């Protein structure tokens, strides 16, 4: 699936 | 940016996928808003739902 990630906090 | 997303109303975080799903009310869900981190090796469903409705009525 197209996805746009920045990790998490 | 700031743009709402998944159904938790807020601005995308940075941890997000599209909805992988013939339907799924949107094609943006935040890994904050559902629940999976990276996304699975493949394919995440925008959201519990967005899956199962990919599955179309099952018992699973
Ligand atoms: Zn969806
Ligand atoms: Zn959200």
């Amino acid at each position: 699936a197209r996805t746009k990630q920045t990790a998490r906090k | 940016q700031e743009e709402v997303y998944c159904f938790c109303r807020n601005v995308s975080y940075g941890p997000m996928v599209a909805c992988d799903n013939p339907a799924c009310p949107f094609e943006w869900f935040h890994y904050g808003c559902v629940g999976l981190k990276q996304a699975p090796k493949g394919k995440w469903y925008c959201s519990k739902d967005c899956k199962e409705i990919a599955n179309q009525r099952s018992k699973s």
